């Protein structure tokens, strides 16, 4: 059982979105399916929930005139349409499939929707340079909306990595990441921290040099 | 609306110790049909939830024997034989009883380990970004036991509130450690008029501050 979401992207107040999940591994029109979502403060809320042959939806109340649902079995897949969006409505968007006696039994990896009027805004990249441990980061800076990623030497280096949080701050998000790599080995072998955005399409390849 | 709660909030607890999560519904979820449609969702950093335990107390496939649901009417109970480091992250009940079906507010489970102490790295900003009239000053504290720190900026020996953001990780399964940024934002112009740049950060792992610094030359 897969379950793959997409079509997410930032929107201004009052906008229209639609969202899609494919679905591959089963017998499509015999499971009901789900959209679930969860709020910045990951809170989880459900949307809705559509029968497997379509003729029954189920829905939240406060989405009744604006959500639309609908599945084409087809074709394995299905669809999310919203319009007169709020910024409450901020959150990542999961689809789910129904099993005898569970609801939400499997998951997709969700698709994040921004709700606001911030502009899109590329990220700055910046090098963080400064025992037999040495560490290392970069900054990304003034990056709307979320998410971005970050990998080092690009994914060859996964031992003693984290990304801290984003931190919203004016309309624009910040984020750091730290590496930390042996002394004997930088500078005299490179380390170069990867920054997309696919909000965007930026990618910018920033390597860290010795002050 | 049916409407749950659960406590606590958080679970600080040992590998191998036990635990217990209560979920409470402000009215019953006895479905018509004769069913009570609780159903337990573990969230782990970084990843979609995945169910547990569904009509109360059945595990679902794959799911490790040590997890245990119980309960009846208006109250129920997560139990954990065991706590594995896998087993970290945030813990919802929902039920699908009753139409508009909700989730409880989640519990975080925090596994406690040995105390540490953190590794505080400081950062001067880049030339690239003194260029462009930015200076941001960053500070890791990385790795560190339990999640309560206090961190301050000192320019020049005085502290400084303000245009500072600070974040801090989930906690980390691999080891079972927590990290910390923090940032401090300036204008070039208000960051060549000082010298002596220091966070200091103080843990209950030392009576006294860890200190690191830079002289902006």
């Amino acid at each position: 059982v897969k379950l793959v979401e997409s079509g997410g992207g930032l929107v201004k107040p009052g906008g229209s979105l639609k969202l899609s999940c494919a679905a591959s591994g089963f017998i499509f029109s015999n499971y009901a399916m789900s959209w679930v979502r969860q709020t910045p403060e990951k809170r989880l809320e459900w949307v809705a929930t559509i029968s497997g042959g379509g003729r029954n939806i189920y829905s939240l109340d406060s989405v009744k005139g604006r959500f639309t649902f609908f599945r084409d079995n087809a074709r394995n897949t299905l669809y999310l349409q919203m319009s007169s969006l709020r910024s409450e409505d901020t959150a990542m968007y999961f689809c789910s499939r129904e099993n005898y006696g569970s609801s939400f039994t499997y998951w997709g990896q969700g698709t994040l929707v921004t709700v606001s009027s911030a502009k899109t805004t590329p990220p700055s990249v910046y090098p963080l340079a400064p025992n037999s441990m040495v560490t290392l980061g970069c900054l990304v800076k003034g990056y709307f909306p979320e998410p971005v990623t970050v990998t080092w030497n690009s994914g060859s280096l996964s031992s003693g990595v984290h990304t801290f949080p984003a931190v919203l701050q004016s309309d624009l998000y910040t984020l750091s990441s730290s590496v930390t790599v042996p002394s004997s080995t930088w500078p005299s072998e490179t380390v170069t921290c990867n920054v997309a955005h696919p909000a965007s399409s930026t990618k910018v390849d920033k390597k860290i040099v010795p002050r | 609306d049916v409407l749950m709660t659960q406590t606590p909030l958080s679970l600080p607890v040992g590998l191998g110790d036990q635990a217990s999560i209560s979920c409470r519904s402000s009215q019953s979820i006895v479905h018509s049909n004769g069913n009570t449609y609780l159903e337990w969702y573990l969230q782990k950093p970084g990843q979609s939830p995945k169910l547990l335990i569904y009509k109360v107390s059945n595990r679902f496939s794959g799911v490790p024997d040590r997890f245990s649901g119980s309960g009846s009417g208006t109250d129920f109970t997560l139990k954990i034989s065991r706590v594995e480091a896998e087993d970290l992250g945030v813990y919802y009940c929902f039920q699908g009883s009753h139409a508009p079906y909700t989730f409880g507010g989640g519990t975080k489970l925090e596994i406690k380990r040995a105390d540490a102490a953190p590794t505080v790295s400081i950062f001067p900003p880049s030339s690239e970004q003194l260029t462009s009239g930015g200076a941001s000053v960053v500070c890791f504290l990385n790795n560190f036991y339990p999640k309560d720190i206090n961190v301050k900026w000192k320019i020049d020996g005085s502290e400084r509130q303000n245009g500072v953001l600070n974040s801090w990780t989930d906690q980390d399964s691999k080891d079972s450690t927590y990290s910390m940024s923090s940032t401090l934002t300036l204008t070039k112009d208000e960051y060549e008029r000082h010298n002596s740049y220091t966070c200091e950060a103080t843990h209950k792992t030392s009576t006294s501050p860890i200190v690191k610094s830079f002289n902006r030359n």
